[PDB]
């Protein structure tokens, strides 16, 4: 299975899938396996990865899905985030 | 039934899944082939206990109502250097700042 | 051009809220008016009278977000077989995550204070630009 490597502002390093990543077409840009975010701090690229698997899990699933959690302390950098990296 | 984690140590964090019928030595088969250290060199944990690596994740308390894909569960890990295992450290992720005050 | 056709011949339905939103149902009438019903809290069922050719859409209650219905976003009750209701469940879509934090941020702001954010002005404009039944006919033409 082929990974890739998100890197935080603060130096977390997050693995995941490769096409899990794809989802953002500005990541698919980025690496044509490391990735730097130096305006995105952990606390809101953990919760990025977290979208990855929700959205390849539900998407064409007639099993109810349930909504994406969101805490109210997060959602202004998240919005930010979601915007550059177009997902 | 799939079960969604994050295996964590001091700033790693890997994101998969597994079987909930699969063994913890078969999830350290997993961690071996993206840090490329072999089981006998890795340590994992629920919380602070030790697992064993004949037991399911599943026996372990990973379900699949409780490691979900959009709040997976965390697995924890320790490397062996040289002789003996290090202490398991797992460094937080960053403090959100304060409500700006329209958000109040 | 999206209207109901005035067929006469009766469509029992189920109205199935599988979703953890309040949920406006809403008929385009024959002229493409769009007449909302009243509400289903989340998780409740309704059984209703409809007819053939009539045409339906599913929104948040509250804030008018788009929902799913049969996995799409119109919804037309058919010819019942064995007297048999139709069922038409209702879900959540998986939004982008840009949506998505437009809906929670929404939740949190009150409108005239959209610029007060911190933020680029084109994300002022997408919080200013909320979901609505109109905008979503016209694009669906
Ligand atoms: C209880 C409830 N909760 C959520 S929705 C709902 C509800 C409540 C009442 C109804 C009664 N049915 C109707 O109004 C149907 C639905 C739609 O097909 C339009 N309709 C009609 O009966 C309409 N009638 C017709 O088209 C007749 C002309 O040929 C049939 C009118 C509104 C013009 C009277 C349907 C749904």
């Amino acid at each position: 299975m082929m990974y890739v490597k998100l890197i935080s502002s603060d130096g977390h390093e997050f693995i995941v899938k490769r096409e899990h990543a794809l989802t953002s077409g500005t990541i698919k840009a980025m690496l044509s396996n490391e990735v730097n975010f130096r305006e995105i701090p952990s606390h809101v690229l953990s919760k990025v990865c977290m979208y990855f698997t929700y959205k390849v899990r539900y998407t064409n699933s007639s099993t109810e899905i349930p909504e994406f959690p969101i805490a109210p302390e997060i959602a202004l950098e998240l919005l930010m985030a979601a915007n550059f990296l177009d997902c | 039934m799939d079960v969604f984690l994050m295996i964590r140590r001091h700033k790693t964090t890997i994101f998969t899944d597994a079987k909930e019928s699969s063994t913890v030595f078969e999830l350290k088969r997993i961690v071996e082939g993206i840090l490329k250290r072999p089981p006998d060199e890795q340590r994992l944990y629920k919380d602070d206990q030790l697992l064993d690596d004949g037991k399911t994740l599943g026996e372990c308390g990973f379900t699949s109502q409780t490691a979900r894909p959009q709040a997976p569960a965390t697995v924890g890990l320790a490397f062996r250097a040289d002789d003996t295992f290090e202490a398991l450290c797992i460094e937080p992720f960053s403090s959100p700042p304060e409500l700006p005050d329209v958000m109040k | 051009v999206l209207r109901s056709v005035n067929s006469r011949e009766p469509s029992q339905v189920i109205f199935c809220n599988r979703s953890p939103r309040v949920v406006l149902p809403v008929w385009l009438n024959f002229d493409g008016e769009p007449q909302p019903y009243p509400t289903l809290p989340p998780g409740t069922g309704r059984r209703i009278h409809s007819y053939r050719g009539h045409l339906w859409l599913f929104r948040d209650a509250g804030t008018h977000d788009g929902l799913l219905v049969n996995q799409t976003e119109l919804f037309v009750p058919s010819l019942n077989v064995d007297g048999q209701p139709i069922f038409a469940n209702i879900t959540l879509p998986v939004y982008t995550l840009k949506e998505r934090c437009l809906q929670v941020v929404r939740s949190l702001v009150k409108p005239e204070n959209y610029r007060r954010l911190d933020i680029v002005r084109s994300l002022y404009e997408d919080l200013e630009d909320h979901p609505n039944v109109q905008k979503d006919l016209e694009r669906l033409t």
